[PDB]
């Protein structure tokens, strides 16, 4: 998930709609412990040792991107 | 507490919605598409099939295919993906929680009601669902008991009498006419001027065409005759690549086909004349009152002029000493829709419903004796 | 369909 | 832990380095020298060949030959040693240790690819390896999905449609002009002014004047009339041996040829026509998005004016209600590269590269089906 | 006394001649080509442009022009160059003497009818003529009532199906990929093997070896898989310069595209699909006679085994009790002039003719009421 | 043609 | 290249 989202970030035309499209491409049905959430295409679900917990595609490509220009 | 869903399949637009509100908040065209270009670059999201408004979007990479056609359903894996992408997609409502409503032309084959239930049954696992005629729909959309319903969708058309809310099954006229194969005719008789449309998309090209710029001549040969005399009548359109087309008598010429069907080459009459060859099969006790009531329904009906020509060919057909009168509401269109919403929110309703519990009984052969 | 028409 | 080289052999410059890093590290012209005098002194350590910039600097004493003609490798052991000398000296890396992407412009020969890939299996023993096209890499460098990629290096021209991603093939169209070829017709033109270079050092000089000198015309009669009635438009340039040497209305009719290709003698369109003609092959719900994106990438698109010429006759044939829009970021002449460091990055693809397990099973063979 | 001519426009060959011969005395390309060359030597006699075998004898100093593209004339000037030299230089009959037969596609433009029409009455002074369609020939070629013609030369592919004489105008289908651009794609796959023939010029050296070598595959996998693992398949033909060339797969290759158009791109399907789907427009009681006829027309059709395999994969589609029978007469390159010159020869069609006297009084407009 | 191909 | 051009 992680490698996925750091592929997307320099992805040209990345967004959290194609991020969650190549997250239920390669884990809906490889892992367990991967799920989609029957209503949404925006959100994921992963069975962490406590609980099962959803997570939202929204944020992640803003929160995730840093890139510092040597200039600045 | 619990609303029915009410889905009617059509063929182009899907619409869909909840019972009890008055216009469906999905609509959207029953078509899937599937890529069919080489996809060269790696990590693009690429993805397997489309549904809707996204096959839509992408139509110029995409062969589009409509899974029902003249309201039979011939692809049932694309069709089970237009409803996947209806109640999940469009609806977000879980299909476990809601009774379905699904609507089907009449004089169909058995094994699409039959299908239709055991995917709805089996795959959705709706607890509760029914079919329902689309004519029998525009009564209660158009708050009348009586009258000989006409409807056109893309595919079939069919007229369905009914009087005091009894229908009359050996007066059902049915023409599968309507509305794609004035398509396939606009794109034929396009190529005089030429102009050539001849991909899937080039196809949803011309519906727009015809959507916007057709009309019905109130005399087709005294606008021929106009027509050809003058460039008074002639409208422009301008293509999505910025090319800009210009319409002359095509635009009157492609809706008269439904008046003078032997332009396509089939060998029936016009909707006038099965409207009167109708008529003329129920009781002469009851003609008087289904003269009076006319209803057209959905979106082939919708072309300028078809009620003022409709009620002068069927007034000369008629005798001479009735009222003949058309009812057209512009709202028609979603006329089927608002009576299933209307039919589903009723409680006297609500015993009429094909339980689970029943299906599991009776196999899927139930529809046939519990439905119409 | 299955005998007339094409579907 | 382990970075792929990514390496585009062009015509001229070979510009190579490691993947994810932003612009090249080594960049030197693909050209090998011999040298062709009696060697006089004894114990000097002379050499058998040079390669890149140390055929540059000794360039008066030897034979320079390019081992690469319009995208083809003619000669195939100066090849190895333009990538021995890349590898070993440029970036002094063992390559057994580092995947290996490599770049080719599109509809050039399969013995290409296949004597690409055999070499880089067999003698380096690279890992693993892949063949881009160029075009589609300039997409990767300019962060698009969609446009209508126009590329000219030294030798060949090509334009390549993409559309969210999807190549349309048979839209792909190739053009021998670009580069070399405007080299041999500035050699041409400039003995009318009496100027004569000959030698295969003396075509460098000329290079070197078209690649200061040259530009492109707005209006190429408008531009003659004006040089052909005063000395503004003149400029003069001082060869290695301090003579100088002027020049007039060549500068700018040197690349107009590009626009008109029967100046050199071919019988095809300009880019810009061959771009447009291009465009009409793809289908026309696309068009409005082709139009707004144009690409141009490779040195050859480096000439001042050429973004500005090419939107004024493109939007000259264009149909006149839409947008043209020419990208060319002033770092276009190293986008494919820019664009193969992007992919080969990539952890999507991973699992696209050839390892030597599939090469030693199917034999060079297998790139046709597993690269583009 | 006087004998009409008759004339087929085509794509590449006019085809011209006296009713009631057997076969036509005048045939040649329907090519113009203009010198390209700055011309050197004083007082050579060089001409402004040449047409037909002239055109073909130079046409390496020549930009070589068709002016039909599909069917549709796109040129004027040059089509009236091409029939001033067919009727004074390769018939050397003056046309003011004679009526006048000319042939068409199906489904293309009516301003093509009308001018074609102002000309031969305006210019030539013809005293009648008459435009015929292509496929209706075919059959009095063949000596037939009944059939569905499949058409193909230069440009535009058509079915046409008539029964005892009647034509059924909604089952005509219409297809542009027939014969120009398999040598466009020929072109293209030859580039893969090392070749490149860019110029019009090298497109007729193509077009001859496409001629020469191809022939249709009764499987194309096999003989894929053939080719893969052996070199029997191929065959070598010698360039116009003594070099020599070798061709593999190719061959079998190209005209595979006539069944599988998505190779160049298209949508539609393979002309053996739209014979079926042509059929399956025809009413039921008529198909039996049509599949006991198929006749193929046009040289495209000339392909070595397109017979079987059109034969094979309709006799797949089809239901499997009835006969399908292909006819291909080895003359059919021949058939649309063999049945026009017997049309216009017999006595009933002598009232068909549009007289100068019906143009004079309702001008060019006449032309749709009165031919088909 | 005058629209969907180019003659 | 084989035929047409010179490479
Ligand atoms: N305003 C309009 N004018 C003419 N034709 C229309 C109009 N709106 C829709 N149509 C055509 O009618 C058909 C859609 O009718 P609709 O009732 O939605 O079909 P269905 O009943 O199968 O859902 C399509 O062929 C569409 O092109
Ligand atoms: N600033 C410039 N202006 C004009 N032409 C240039 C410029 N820089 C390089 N060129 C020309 O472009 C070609 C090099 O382009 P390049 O993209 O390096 O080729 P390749 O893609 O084959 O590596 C050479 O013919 C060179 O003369
Ligand atoms: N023996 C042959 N085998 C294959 N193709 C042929 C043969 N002869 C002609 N052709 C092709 O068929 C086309 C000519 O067919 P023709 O019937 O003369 O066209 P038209 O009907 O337009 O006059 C050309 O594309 C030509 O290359
Ligand atoms: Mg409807
Ligand atoms: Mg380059
Ligand atoms: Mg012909």
């Amino acid at each position: 998930v992680l490698d996925l989202l750091d592929e997307e970030c320099k992805m040209p035309k990345g967004s959290d709609d194609t991020w969650a499209q190549k997250l239920y491409n390669t884990h809906l049905n490889k892992c367990a412990l991967f799920e989609k959430p029957r209503l949404s295409n925006k959100a994921f679900i992963i069975k962490h040792f406590a609980d099962k917990v959803e997570y939202q595609c929204e944020g992640f490509l803003e929160k995730n991107k840093d890139t510092v220009y040597e200039e600045q | 507490e619990t609303t029915a869903l009410v889905c009617d399949n059509g063929s182009g637009l899907v619409k869909a919605g909840f019972a009890g509100d008055d216009a469906p908040r999905a609509v959207f065209p029953s078509i899937v598409g599937r890529p069919r270009h080489q996809g060269v670059m790696v990590g693009m999201g690429q993805k397997d099939s489309y549904v809707g408004d996204e096959a839509q979007s992408k139509r110029g990479i995409l062969t589009l295919k409509y899974p029902i056609e003249h309201g039979i359903i011939t692809n049932w894996d694309d069709m089970e993906k237009i409803w996947h992408h209806t109640f999940y997609n469009e609806l977000r409502v879980a299909p476990e929680e809601h009774p379905t409503l699904l609507t089907e032309a009449p004089l169909n084959p058995k094994a699409n009601r039959e299908k239709m239930t055991q995917i709805m049954f089996e795959t959705f696992n709706v607890p509760a669902m029914y079919v329902a005629i689309q004519a029998v729909l525009s009564l209660y959309a158009s708050g009348r008991t009586t009258g000989i319903v006409l409807d056109s969708g893309d595919g079939v058309t069919h007229n369905v009498p009914i009087y005091e809310g009894y229908a009359l099954p050996h007066a059902i006229m049915r023409l599968d006419l309507a509305g794609r194969d004035l398509t396939d005719y606009l794109m034929k008789i396009l190529t005089e001027r030429g102009y050539s449309f001849v991909t899937t998309a080039e196809r949803e090209i011309v519906r727009d065409i015809k959507e916007k710029l057709c009309y019905v001549a109130l005399d087709f040969e005294n606008e021929m005759a106009t027509a050809a005399s003058s460039s008074s009548l002639e409208k422009s359109y301008e293509l999505p690549d910025g090319q800009v087309i210009t319409i002359g008598n095509e635009r009157f010429r492609c809706p008269e086909t439904l008046f003078q069907p032997s332009f396509i080459g089939m060998e029936s009459a016009g909707i006038h004349e099965t409207t009167y060859n109708s008529i003329m099969k129920c009781d002469i006790d009851i003609r008087k009152d289904l003269y009076a009531n006319n209803v057209m329904s959905g979106g082939t009906t919708m072309y300028p002029g078809i009620a003022d020509r409709m009620q002068k060919e069927i007034t000369a057909l008629a005798p001479s000493t009735m009222k003949i009168k058309i009812i057209a509401p512009p709202e028609r269109k979603y006329s089927v829709w608002i009576g299933g919403s209307i039919l589903a929110s009723l409680s006297t309703f609500q015993q009429m419903w094909i339980t689970k519990q029943e299906y599991d009984e009776a196999g899927p052969s139930i529809v046939h004796r519990k439905c119409f | 369909w299955x005998a007339x028409c094409p579907a």
